[PDB]
């Protein structure tokens, strides 16, 4: 999550914020399980790594 | 909500049995409702010839004016408008330009008027369930767990103290903090003990592209709420609606940043609000746009800390209610020893330290689990901050 | 060197330890989850009933006169009429979403009424002109005209004794004096924008003139005039500047400019298109060929950095009230208004809270009169005091204006 | 997977037990030597509880279960220590060797020989080695011997002390909350003979700890909240000894034995009385022991407090009958003048202000019967000595204006002005008595018995309203005078005057509302013997309702107080006595419903829930026994007030799906009254579910049906905002709902739940749950509001005066002898806890904090603090006694 | 917004790089400091040695002239310079006028020294608190403290670095109007004050008391194990 004004990309938060919702929202899920894969630990964001 | 022994006891055994006894019964007596109707009429001749009189395939038109010589305008989908007649049983007292009506093929006459007319987006969003445990589930959050019930619950039970003094209660409620502290179990424990109904919002969940279907869903969710009981509305990421707007270059930008200005004037703007409550939650603060912040919209600014050596022990109490603990174990160990781990970090201590008793072959849970997995959760977080500069 | 798991060691675990209750409480609360399920199907009393009447009048209708109002009645269709031509009908018609049609009149018309731009009831067979119709109105200027008095008095706006001043010259004074300006050669001006800090009291200054105003005051929705068509909101600009010409002197309240358009550019080739279509056409009818005349247009909004020079242009908006933040004695007057309808002790002074609010606006003074008696409410009280206020300036303001300032306090002394 | 290398267990104890039967016969030693060193080894890996996986148990089976087929039975010669060390190596994996028909055969390996001692190999183990198996012979194998064969053999000769000392090793090695898991195993071992198992489970618990009774303690009561008619039966009076022999906490006998005191037998608390006068020191738990006994749960108490100690120590008997009643009186005397309370208010009609400006103008109302409720401006207000002198002008005008009716309630209000007093309660009426009027008398002297109500002293056993009652030739001079005597004397169970008031029913004078309120007035004083009370109402039951098919002045008040006379006892022999005596045409058998479940005041007895269901349930009755399908809901609505909240949820949810939802002249008539009957506390799930029907108030039926449930709508007591939602419909209910029918009832409506400010407990739960009826005074009303025509004439007897056993309210007051304590308690949302960590915390609602005469609340375990040990009963009951002691520094 | 600069004021009057300075001092190790009768004591926690180095070198706790004490938070760095400078100061003052310093003109020349370095562009303010303590000016005992902006200023018992709020909130419920005879009662007051460390260890003390005639007496960790002990000697009593 970058700052505002005509920088970083609100729309890319826009559907990240979906992914941080959609199994951590109102609504908890059961029997799905996800698997992400990547390398750059440190550069993905504190929100989804809790 | 009463299965307090919370344990393999006989009165769980016996309190869920006699839930048993109670559905059953509602669902034999019920079950006899159905069966013992002897009465026949099946409309005393009126209503069945009227289910015959309109058609069978009943279509959905829109009033365009009201001319009341019982031969009214209306219009389709299309725009095709017709001189229909007013075929009877429908009191002219309901009907305005802009509510939907019925209509037939062969005549295309006015047989009934469509009733609560929802776009099928908002009734998602209307919860039905009450998902978790009340406020005996968290941890520990006491001074700021009576913040929220002074404008939610209290004023909605006991409104006798406010007009002693002609106070109206806060509206607009702001939880904030860093990620893993308790915001959205706040929510859901206020929708598990309430009265009212509940809505919840999902971020970006009234953004679409047609450049106007996004201001006119939030129309609609204020309406229904306003239709139905003084009931509140809990909107989650809003750091996702709303940064400091400002004007620029992109033309998809503003039709994002015009659905999240008239937001603005639904909330606080003209005339009146009625009795919805807006609670909001995000990570970051700063980043808002300052006419949001501002009170009238919103009164109470609720910070969530990282927790203490205190309360902490609540927290590793609870999520150590049902699991067969050795008693060779300290709580104390992990608390003192490291003050830096959110609430949702010891959720994961906990069910890791269950999955190495099962990897180790064993059922209770001594301290080398717990040595093992405060370990294992913790290291997702970097090194450190500076050098041995300060003393 | 770590592997704990082999078939025959899963029926370990789920036989020690309470092998008697452990299926005898699940499927008791399983099944019972199943009847939540069969009840509710077994129920299914949903009952949407709308449309129908009460079932004691419509009686004499269904019985026969339904049925008689079936086969003879018409499913005619309105249209518009072009134009006429001489010693016969020769009518052209068009409907804007069919063809357009040259048809003939029928037997129950009067060949007067057929005058042009008239809507008609119009044959579905052989599309004759049947029933001449009364014009259209626009349906949705007719659901903004507010016809509602909002309760606010101007002894409400204090702190404000000279801004309700420059607006009431504009507003109020042509409408009931148009004697002075004429009098001495003058002409008042006719568009006001308000601008500044948020929470400052533009809506009041708005809800308050729409108490007293004597005359037609149009609340327009910001957000209704983009539409998802093309030229769809232009349309609705028309609308709105046609019928405040026909009764005279009507009031117009634009509310949020900011939304509605606020920067002319085109880099990338698109963007806000249909935006600056509706933006244009509402300058064309504010200045232009044929001048309104007696149409005031009130604006507000809260950055008014971003707005456009064609709409900063005065003869469009002429006057500049701006909101600034009350000094002492403004902020001393707003506590008056805002704690004399609560139970507070009748001897407490408020100047000594009007220092402790410095830089703030009358939303924030407003929230510390609510707050205070919050803690009565903490505590068992019906009546506030002064130690009620002194905590509710830093539970406000004090929580989140300053942190560093007031433990490390020790420069200002 | 690292298999294979270290697999020593699944090789040597797999070809040692195969070599078995290689070495049973011809090998003397290596049958017993490798017996006993596969025994002991298989010991050893199941004590520690820390590796469940055994390397043996579930590796030896495998071939060791076709082993053991041929090993123990086909051996045939077993030997006197073979047995030993075979059944006690053998018996460990069958719960585990065997799948679920394990249920019929734990006993082919362990029943041949139970080897010694088999806690010996089972002591430091909790539940793995045997102790789950144990409770898996206790729960088939045993009640399947159990059902019909109790006395039987070694599955119940041994089994005794194998359960015995089973339920010794619970409390034994842990002391954790397996101690509950003792009444798990007490219960499902002999399910009816539950106390020929606690019994031996009394004296093993006297002997066991003195500090780990209380959990269990409360672990029984919590049981007995709802079970069986014969569970509830036997393991309440096993619950009775236990604070009596192993402890002597003690003071928890009097309330919490009227728990056993109609179940068992009513003499048997009476011996439990007789043992409150054994243990008599020394004062303080004496007191409280007997602060309940009169105006708690019961009273007819004072004639076994006169024997031969009249000193100060039997002579606390009349301080309870009516001095700490009087000291009570004290209490709304002296604290609630300084609390809120001048003498009038009289000013919730004056809250009907805002009204006259509301649409125009005001002054349109001029409906006669509103002046009915004019009367509770001064009624309702005036309770606790809202005494008033020339106060009751507007009531002394109109008692000389109109209205004959309210002659009789006006002069019948004056007994609520003056409540709970005798000592100069009569000279108030004396005064407004001399009018030489049947209706004014007649209700003055109906309002004298309200006024030593609860008192049950010498005012009047037979001296005012007996001779008011002689005076009959007429009106209610014959009806208005045997209702007051036998609801002042309601509390007590006297023979003498109920012998006088006989001969009301045995007259045939056949004033037929005055024989109705006859019922009521006799099935007011008793609920157990004399069953010529029984003989005399059925005998003119027989004589008038045969020749007759007509209105329920016969059905409303006639078996009620039969009911009322068989009232709270689930032995089914009173519907034995009283439907076999009944046998009649189905409008006399409108009152089988009636004495059935009168005798069911709360339990759990679902068997007759669906009997109050399933014979009548809807059969859509073209208008001939609609009455009695209300009357069998009417008993739905008891035996749901007290399994304490568990079935209440059950209650609204089906009353409020089933018969307002499907239902006809069941529902949209009379179902609403559970409502007014369930709770009188007020929550917003049925208060806002009432207007559901309220607001949408139906009128195409004679709407003062669904205006009758307007009325009862306000039967929740403890003062609201509720305000809001009747003076709006109050408003829409002056021009609409018409004021010819109700404007009385709005207002009575309005101005009930601000009765006084305080004594709102009117809702038959003390204590914890015990009932103090309390049922004998409300159940009339809502009995008698079936449905019209009392609204006017008759049920003005009723609508007034039907419940008066308001006890006091609040518990602060603090009695240390000279009364001059205040406290520092504690008030909050009651307790949850059932079975957590010791110590468990009490409750959860720590913000209110008071000192002194604070309020009670719908859920309020008020606690205390600053070590004055509270120690009094450690229950409560707003008499707390409150000693003093601080040795802990 | 605007900081960036020691000399732009913001809108509501503030300097807000001279306000970071002060929250560079709240990373530093708490040091308390008190006064009394005749002997004054001053006491630094958190010493966390690290196995492998020599402790001679890290030392918080300097003395200036013969009577007079330095503590100090902040980052080392900086407090070196300050301490180097104000042992000329304290020297050479003796030079030109022949009394013994004193222990307020030694504060006043620390305070107008960082007064000047605040006030021209380039030149970064010192991010250290210290506290000055000194029984000098003819046996009267003072303790005085400094502050990143330059304003130096007298407590009678004081708290710094990372947890002051509580310690200064604890002193307050525990000093007494009543004097602190007895000195070692006064020396177990710091101790009882120190015992609210950020762990508490025990050895992670190091109190250096002065009896206003002798120099200074740096206590070893046997003589303060033995006030440890009857600090929980008083703490049986709760029971
Ligand atoms: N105070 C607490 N007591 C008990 N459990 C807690 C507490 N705080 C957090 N948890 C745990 O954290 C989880 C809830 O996450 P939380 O409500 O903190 O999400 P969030 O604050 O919305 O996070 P984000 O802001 O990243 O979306 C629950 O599973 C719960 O077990
Ligand atoms: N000068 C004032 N005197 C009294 N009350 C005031 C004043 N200014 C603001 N208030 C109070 O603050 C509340 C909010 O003000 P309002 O929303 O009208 O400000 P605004 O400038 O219209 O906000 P925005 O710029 O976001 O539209 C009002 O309900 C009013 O009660
Ligand atoms: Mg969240
Ligand atoms: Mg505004």
């Amino acid at each position: 999550r970058l700052e505002g004004g005509s920088g970083g990309d609100s729309e890319v938060q826009r559907t990240m914020l979906e992914l941080l919702n959609q199994l951590d929202g109102f609504e908890a899920t059961k029997n799905i399980k996800v698997i992400m894969a990547t390398n750059r630990i440190d550069i993905l964001d504190s929100a989804l790594l809790r | 909500p009463l299965v307090t022994p919370h344990t393999q006891c006989r009165l769980k055994l016996l309190k869920l049995e006699r839930i048993k006894d109670y559905l059953l019964m509602e669902e034999e007596f019920i079950r006899n409702q159905e069966q013992m109707k002897p009465l026949e009429e099946k409309q005393e001749e009126e209503r069945s010839k009227v289910d015959d009189l309109r058609g069978t395939p009943m279509s959905v038109g829109t009033l365009e004016e009201i001319i009341d010589d019982n031969h009214a305008i209306v219009s389709t989908s299309v725009g095709s408008e017709h001189y229909v007649s007013i075929l009877s049983f429908v009191d002219k007292d309901l009907l305005e330009p802009g509510c939907s009506v019925l209509l037939n093929h062969k005549v295309h006459a006015v047989i009934g008027v469509l009733m609560d007319d929802t776009d099928p987006l908002v009734t998602v969003m209307k919860v039905e369930k009450a998902p978790q445990e009340t406020y005996a589930d968290i941890g520990g959050l006491d001074n700021q767990i009576q913040e929220i019930k002074e404008s939610v619950e209290l004023p909605l039970t006991h409104p006798e103290y406010y007009e002693e003094m002609g106070i109206k209660p806060p509206k607009g409620v702001i939880l904030y903090g860093p990620p893993g502290t308790g915001k959205t179990l706040l929510a859901k424990a206020v929708a598990n003990q309430t009265s009212a109904t509940f809505l919840r919002v999902v971020g970006s969940e009234l953004i679409q592209k047609y450049l106007g279907d996004g201001p006119k869903l939030v129309r609609e969710l204020f309406r229904v709420a306003e239709e139905h009981a003084p009931s509140i509305v809990f909107i989650d990421e809003i750091d996702a609606i709303g940064t400091k707007r400002y004007d620029s270059n992109s033309g998809g930008e503003r039709e994002i940043q015009r659905t999240m200005l008239e937001l603005l004037n639904q909330l606080d703007g003209f005339d009146s609000r009625g009795d919805v409550k807006v609670i909001m939650a995000t990570n970051r603060i700063e980043t808002l746009d300052p006419a949001l912040i501002r009170p009238g919209r919103i009164d109470r600014k609720i910070e969530f800390p990282l927790p203490d050596e205190k309360t902490k022990k609540r927290i590793f109490q609870i999520h150590t209610s049902r699991m067969t603990l050795a008693d060779d174990v300290t709580l104390d160990d992990l608390i003192m020893a490291k003050d830096d781990l959110s609430g949702a970090d010891i959720k994961a201590i906990c069910t890791e330290a269950g999955l190495m008793a099962l990897r180790e072959r064993r059922m209770k849970v001594t301290n080398e689990d717990f040595k093992k997995s405060k370990e294992n959760v913790l290291y997702k977080k970097q090194e450190g901050t500076p050098e041995g500069l300060y003393l | 060197p770590i592997r704990a798991l082999d078939e025959g060691d899963i029926a370990l675990l789920k036989t020690y330890g309470q092998s008697t209750y452990s299926r005898q409480i699940k499927q008791v609360e399983d099944d019972i989850q199943q009847l939540l399920k069969k009840i509710n199907e077994l129920t299914g009393i949903k009952e949407s009933d709308t449309g129908l009447a009460p079932p004691a009048l419509w009686d004499l209708a269904a019985d026969k006169q339904t049925l008689q109002s079936e086969q003879p009645l018409q499913v005619a269709r309105c249209t518009k009429i072009i134009n006429a031509d001489s010693e016969d009908p020769k009518y052209i018609i068009n409907v804007k979403q069919f063809a357009k049609f040259v048809v003939d009149l029928s037997d129950q018309v009067a060949p007067t009424d057929i005058e042009e731009g008239m809507r008609v009831g119009v044959d579905r067979n052989k599309y004759q002109i049947h029933i001449p119709l009364p014009p259209k109105i626009d349906p949705t200027v007719t659901m903004m005209q507010v016809e509602e008095k909002p309760d606010v008095t101007y002894s409400d706006v204090g702190g404000c004794k000279e801004q309700i001043e420059k607006l009431r010259e504009v507003v109020e004074t042509p409408l009931l004096h148009p004697e002075r300006f004429v009098n001495l050669g003058i002409e008042p001006p006719k568009g006001v924008l308000l601008f500044g800090p948020p929470g400052t009291g533009k809506t009041l200054c708005a809800r308050a003139v729409a108490n007293r105003t004597d005359a037609c005051f149009i609340r327009v929705i910001g957000s209704e005039l983009v539409q998802k068509y093309v030229g769809e909101g232009a349309r609705m600009v028309r609308e709105l500047f046609e019928m405040a010409r026909t009764k005279k002197a009507c009031l117009i309240f634009f509310d949020e400019i900011d939304a509605i358009g606020g920067a002319r550019f085109d880099d990338g080739a698109g963007g806000d298109n249909e935006v600056q279509r509706t933006m244009l056409e509402l300058i064309n009818q504010l200045d232009g060929f044929d001048p309104r005349g007696n149409i005031k247009v009130l604006m507000a909004t809260n950055r008014p950095d971003t707005l456009d020079p064609a709409l900063m242009r005065p003869g469009r908006l002429d006057r500049k009230i701006e909101f600034s933040l009350p000094d002492l004695e403004g902020r001393t007057h707003i506590f008056k208004i805002h704690a004399r309808s609560m139970s507070v002790e009748r001897d407490i002074r408020f100047e000594l809270l009007a220092r402790l609010c410095p830089n703030s606006t009358g939303a924030e003074i407003r929230s510390v009169c609510t707050e205070a008696g919050m803690f009565a409410i903490r505590a068992r009280r019906k009546i506030a005091t002064e130690k009620d206020f002194l905590e509710a300036v830093n539970k406000v303001i004090k929580s989140y204006a300053k942190f560093s300032a007031t433990p490390r306090y020790m420069t200002y002394n | 997977m690292e298999e294979g290398g270290r697999d020593k267990a699944p090789v040597q104890p797999q070809q040692s037990p195969a070599a078995a039967p290689g070495g049973t016969d011809e090998k003397p030693s290596g049958k017993e030597r490798r017996d006993a060193g596969d025994k002991d080894k298989e010991q050893e890996l199941s004590e520690e509880d820390k590796q469940l996986q055994d390397e043996l148990e579930m590796l030896v089976e495998r071939l060791g279960e076709k082993d053991t087929s041929l090993y123990r039975p086909a051996l045939e010669e077993l030997r006197r220590q073979i047995r030993s060390s075979t059944t006690s190596m053998t018996s460990v994996p069958k719960p585990l060797k065997f799948l679920r028909p394990h249920y019929g055969k734990l006993k082919e390996i362990y029943e041949n020989m139970a080897p010694g001692e088999n806690k010996r190999f089972a002591a430091d183990i909790i539940s793995v080695l045997a102790m789950t198996m144990s409770g898996e012979r206790e729960c088939l194998k045993y009640r399947l011997v159990g059902s019909q064969e109790e006395l039987a053999s070694w599955g119940h000769e041994y089994v005794r002390h194998l359960a015995g000392e089973v339920a010794k090793e619970w409390q034994e090695l842990d002391d954790a909350e397996k101690v509950q898991r003792e009444p798990l195993l007490t219960l499902v071992k002999e399910i009816v003979p539950y106390n020929m198992a606690h019994n031996a489970e009394h004296e093993a618990c006297d002997l066991l700890m003195e500090i780990e009774q209380v959990d269990m303690l409360e672990k029984d009561i919590d049981e007995n909240a709802y079970a069986k008619v014969c569970l509830y039966l036997t393991s309440c009076v096993n619950y009775v000894p236990e604070p009596e022999n192993s402890a002597l906490l003690r003071c928890a006998l009097g309330v919490f034995r009227k728990f056993s005191r109609f179940p068992e037998a009513l003499r048997l608390a009476l011996m439990l009385n007789d043992m409150e006068l054994v243990e008599d020191i020394f004062t303080s738990c004496k007191d409280v022991v007997v602060q309940k006994q009169m105006a708690f749960m019961l009273g007819r108490h004072g004639v076994f407090l006169e024997l031969s100690e009249d000193v100060e120590e039997y002579e606390d008997l009349t301080e309870i009958m009516s001095n700490v009643q009087l000291n009570s009186n004290f209490l709304a005397l002296a604290r609630e003048l300084d609390i809120m309370e001048p003498k009038v208010p009289d000013d919730i009609y004056k809250t009907h202000l805002e009204n006259n400006r509301f649409g125009g103008s005001g002054s349109q109302v001029d409906s006669a019967r509103m002046n009915l409720a004019s009367s509770f401006v001064n009624g309702f207000v005036n309770a606790a000595f809202g005494q008033d002198k020339l106060l009751t002008d507007d009531g002394n005008k109109w008692l000389y204006k109109n209205k004959d009716h309210g002659m009789l309630s006006a002069a019948a209000s004056l007994g609520m002005i003056l409540l709970w007093d005798v000592d100069g309660g009569l000279t108030q009426i004396d005064k407004y008595l001399y009018s030489s009027e049947d209706y004014i008398k007649s209700g003055a002297l109906l309002a004298c018995g309200i006024v030593n109500s609860g008192v049950r002293n010498e005012c009047d056993p037979a001296l005012a309203l007996l001779s008011d009652y002689v005076l009959h030739n007429s009106n209610t001079m014959r009806l208005g005078s045997i209702f007051g005597l036998g609801l002042a004397y309601a509390g007590s169970n006297r023979e003498d005057v109920l012998t006088l008031l006989l001969p009301v029913m045995g007259d045939s004078k056949s004033s037929m509302e005055v024989a109705g309120v006859t019922a009521l007035a006799c099935g007011m004083i008793a609920v157990g013997s004399c069953n010529g009370d029984v003989t005399s109402t059925i005998l003119q039951t027989i004589m008038e309702k045969s020749e007759t098919e007509l209105k329920d002045t016969y059905a409303r008040w006639l078996p009620l107080g039969l009911g009322l006379n068989h009232l709270g006892k689930g032995e089914a022999i009173e519907a034995i006595l009283a439907a076999l005596e009944v046998v009649s045409e189905p409008f006399r058998s409108f009152a089988n419903t009636l004495v059935d479940v009168c005798a069911y005041a709360g339990s759990g007895n679902v068997l007759k829930v669906q009997q109050l269901l399933h014979i009548c349930s809807e059969h859509f009755d073209s208008k001939e026994k609609e009455e009695d399908k209300d009357k069998k809901e009417k008993k739905d609505k008891d035996k749901k007030e007290a399994p304490a909240d568990m079935g209440a949820h059950q209650g609204v949810a089906v009353l409020g799906i089933a018969l307002i939802a499907m239902g006809e002249e069941i529902g949209a008539e009379m179902a609403l009254r559970t409502f007014g009957h369930l709770l009188r506390y007020g929550e917003p799930t049925l208060r806002r579910a009432v207007p559901l029907a309220l607001a949408l108030i139906s009128v195409s039926n004679p709407r003062l049906n669904i205006l009758d449930t307007l009325s009862k709508f306000s039967h929740d007591a403890d003062p609201e905002v509720s305000y809001n939602s009747i003076f709006a419909m109050g408003m829409v209910g002056s021009g609409t709902n018409n004021a010819r029918l109700a404007a009385m009832l709005r207002q009575l409506a309005q101005y009930h739940a601000k009765d006084p400010n305080n004594l709102f407990m009117v809702r038959l739960a003390q204590g914890l749950t015990h009932l103090g009826k309390g049922t004998l005074t409300l159940c009339p009303y809502h009995s008698d509001r079936q449905l019209m025509s009392q609204v006017a004439v008759a049920g003005l007897l009723t609508v007034l005066v039907s419940f008066l056993d308001v006890r006091n309210i609040i518990l602060g007051k603090s009695h240390y002898v000279l009364y001059g304590l205040v406290a520092a308690m504690q008030p909050r949302m009651l307790v949850t806890f059932d079975e957590e960590l010791r110590p468990l915390p009490v409750s959860v609602r720590v913000g209110q904090a008071v000192d002194v005469v604070g309020q009670a609340g719908k859920p309020k375990t008020i606690t205390g603090f600053q070590t004055h040990t509270t120690p009094v009963l450690l229950a409560h009951g707003e008499r707390a006694e409150l000693a003093t002691e601080e040795f802990l520094p | 917004s605007y900081d960036r600069a020691i000399t732009v004021f913001s809108p509501d009057g503030h300097l807000f790089q001279v306000e970071y300075a002060q929250e560079a001092v709240k990373k530093g190790s708490t040091a308390v400091g008190v006064r009394g009768r005749d002997i004054v004591v001053l006491g630094v926690e958190k010493k966390s040695v690290a196995k492998l180095q020599d402790e001679r070198t890290v030392r918080k706790i300097c003395a200036l002239d013969d009577n007079v004490c330095m503590a100090f938070a902040g980052l080392t760095a900086d407090a070196r310079i300050v301490i180097n400078r104000a042992r000329v100061e304290c020297q050479s003052h003796r030079l030109t006028v022949e009394d013994p310093v004193t222990v307020e003109y030694i504060t006043r020349y620390i305070a107008s020294l960082k007064q000047r370095y605040t006030q021209s562009n380039g030149r970064r303010p010192f991010g250290i608190s210290a506290l000055i303590v000194g029984f000098d000016f003819d046996g009267t005992p003072r303790l005085y403290q400094t502050d990143p902006s330059g304003t130096y200023h007298a407590w009678k018992a004081n708290a710094i670095g990372r947890g002051a709020k509580s310690v200064r909130e604890f002193l307050e419920k525990n000093y007494t109007d009543e004097a602190i005879e007895t000195d070692d009662l006064t020396i177990k007051l710091v101790i009882k004050a120190l015992l609210e460390v950020v762990q508490s260890g025990g050895k992670n003390i190091e109190l250096a008391v002065m009896r206003r005639d002798q120099s200074l007496k740096i206590l070893n960790p046997e003589e303060i194990e033995k006030y440890v002990a009857e600090i929980e000697k008083e703490k049986e009593e709760n029971e």
